[PDB]
């Protein structure tokens, strides 16, 4: 079972450099090429270049020649990409993939790189309780960078949950998460949203209380 | 017009992800820009050149030469005369 | 460099119907063309390798065809899960180039939104701010209008709207509308209204509240 583990997200300063990893497992690593792609939001995919574990053979797309450095650690079955002298053009989702003469087959989860000199801010978590079914919510306001996760009743409450895309207000993110529970289960049962912000190392649990 | 000088190896023959080979050659002769003389011999193979008719754009210039070498033992000849570069390749 | 031209930017198809996502190569790439499926907020999944060959664990609904410059991905018997971004890639020569992408929407029976208004929490009011949230949940089509009213008078300043991607299961959309105003401004008004306008009704669905 092929698995390319990529760190979820990375916050980088403008002008600084980043090193991201792609941890392969589940196959003979030293016998397949590794690929790296770039994905800017709402935009298409771009091929950065490729590496060969069993030779150290590198191919770069000229567009990325001065920017990307593709190294490999066979002892840790990890592939690496170092992006240098960062600019806002570099804020994108970076993918790693296995290669063959069939090309990309198994893609990793992608690192969402964010280029900004801005300070990491933990969010304010506000419960949304109203004044057949009862919709409740939580308001994850003013946090940097992305992302946050909103968990309802330790994850038991799902498939009734809508998680809304984060919007910007004066350089800080704001997002909302909805939940829909049958009118009988609230306030009779405890409904809690567990907001997690890995960057700030926070986790805020808020109890949805009536009135 | 054909190049008539020394072509040295910049980066050696290497198999690509897409099952082809690439050579990076430095041109040390004159008459550049000029067509790079490329021969694929067996143990003379035709149309196994993937690259768009390679040229040495200026003296000291490096050129990527993509080939589809035949299976097994092959020989690539880069250039002409006793300064020609014969390269032995093996394809599995 | 080779340019993969995936002209079809958006495509809507009802479950069970057939869709043909085209891709055009700038030059003869032979059959070195792969197709990928990218479901919202997920990694791309390999569907077709070498123009016509289906991968392991890919339904027989997915079909690849063509050679040279014209390549097509065909999804017969469209499913609710098929909701993704589809893209071609050439691996004929370096650099490997990708198609523009084709966002596939799944057509379904019109669903009315489920509107819910929420006043600012006492926690937010203590920090000097006031956000009034509105959830317009599970609707079809994606096209909807959200209007805010403060004591009868319309408001657009301070309003932020966010749409979710189409649902993998029910094929509906959801939207959050947030009016952000000062504690002071909020405390200077009583009736907060939110008017959802969707094709499902002639009368816009109106959810409101009064500070008293």
């Amino acid at each position: 079972d092929v698995q390319l583990v990529e760190p979820g997200a990375e916050l980088v300063q403008p002008g600084a450099s980043v090193k991201m990893s792609c941890k392969a497992s589940g196959y003979t690593f030293s016998s397949y090429w590794i690929n790296w792609e770039k994905q800017r939001p709402g935009k298409g995919l771009e091929w950065i270049g490729n590496i060969y574990p069993g030779s150290g053979t590198v191919n770069y797309d000229d567009k990325f020649k001065s920017k990307a450095t593709l190294t490999i650690d066979t002892s840790s079955n990890t592939a690496y990409m170092q992006l240098s002298s960062l600019t806002s053009e570099d804020s994108a989702v970076y993918y790693c993939t296995r290669g063959g003469s069939h090309a990309m087959d198994y893609w990793g989860q992608g690192t969402s790189v964010t280029v900004s000199s801005a300070k990491t801010t933990p969010p304010s978590v506000y419960p949304l309780a109203p004044g057949s079914s009862v919709t409740l919510g939580c308001l994850v306001k003013g946090y940097f960078p992305e992302s946050v996760t909103v968990t309802w009743n330790s994850g038991s409450l799902s498939s009734s949950v809508h998680t809304f895309p984060a919007l910007l207000q004066s350089g800080l993110y704001t997002m909302s998460s909805s939940v829909t529970v049958p009118s009988s289960t609230w306030p009779s049962q405890t409904v809690t949203c567990s907001v997690a912000h890995p960057a700030s190392s926070t986790t805020v649990d808020k109890k949805l209380e009536p009135r | 017009t054909m190049c008539s000088g020394k072509f040295s190896i910049d980066k050696e023959m290497a198999e690509t992800q897409h099952g082809t080979t690439v050579v990076k050659v430095k041109y040390e002769g004159a008459g550049a820009p000029c067509k790079v003389p490329i021969e694929i011999r067996d143990v003379k193979v035709v149309g196994r050149i993937i690259s768009s008719t390679p040229f040495a754009e200026y003296t000291n210039s490096v050129t990527n030469i993509e080939l589809e070498p035949p299976f097994g033992d092959s020989y690539i000849v880069i250039g002409v005369g006793d300064s020609a570069l014969t390269l032995h390749w093996f394809r599995k | 460099d080779i340019v993969m031209t995936q002209s079809q930017k958006f495509m809507s198809t009802s479950v069970g119907d057939r869709v043909s996502i085209t891709c055009k190569a700038s030059q003869n790439v032979r059959t070195s063309v792969a197709w990928y499926q990218q479901k919202p907020g997920q990694s791309p999944k390999a569907l077709i390798y070498l123009a016509s060959n289906r991968h392991t664990g890919v339904p027989d609904r997915f079909t690849g065809s063509g050679s040279g410059t014209d390549f097509t991905l065909t999804i017969s018997n469209v499913q609710s899960e098929d909701l993704a971004d589809y893209f071609c890639l050439q691996h004929w020569t370096y650099p490997y180039t990708f198609g523009g992408g084709t966002k596939l929407e799944i057509k379904r029976a019109d669903a009315a939104p489920t509107v819910s208004i929420f006043p600012p929490s006492s926690e937010q009011l203590t920090s000097g701010g006031a956000s009034v949230v509105c959830f317009l949940n599970n609707f079809y089509p994606k096209d909807i209008n959200v209007k805010w009213k403060i004591d009868g008078s319309e408001r657009q300043n301070g309003v932020l709207n966010s749409w979710t991607d189409q649902d993998s299961k029910d094929s509906t959309y959801s939207m959050s509308s947030t009016l952000t105003l000062t504690k002071d401004e909020y405390e200077r008004h009583n009736s907060y209204t939110c008017e959802a306008t969707h094709k499902t009704s002639t009368s816009p669905i109106v959810k409101s509240f009064n500070r008293n």
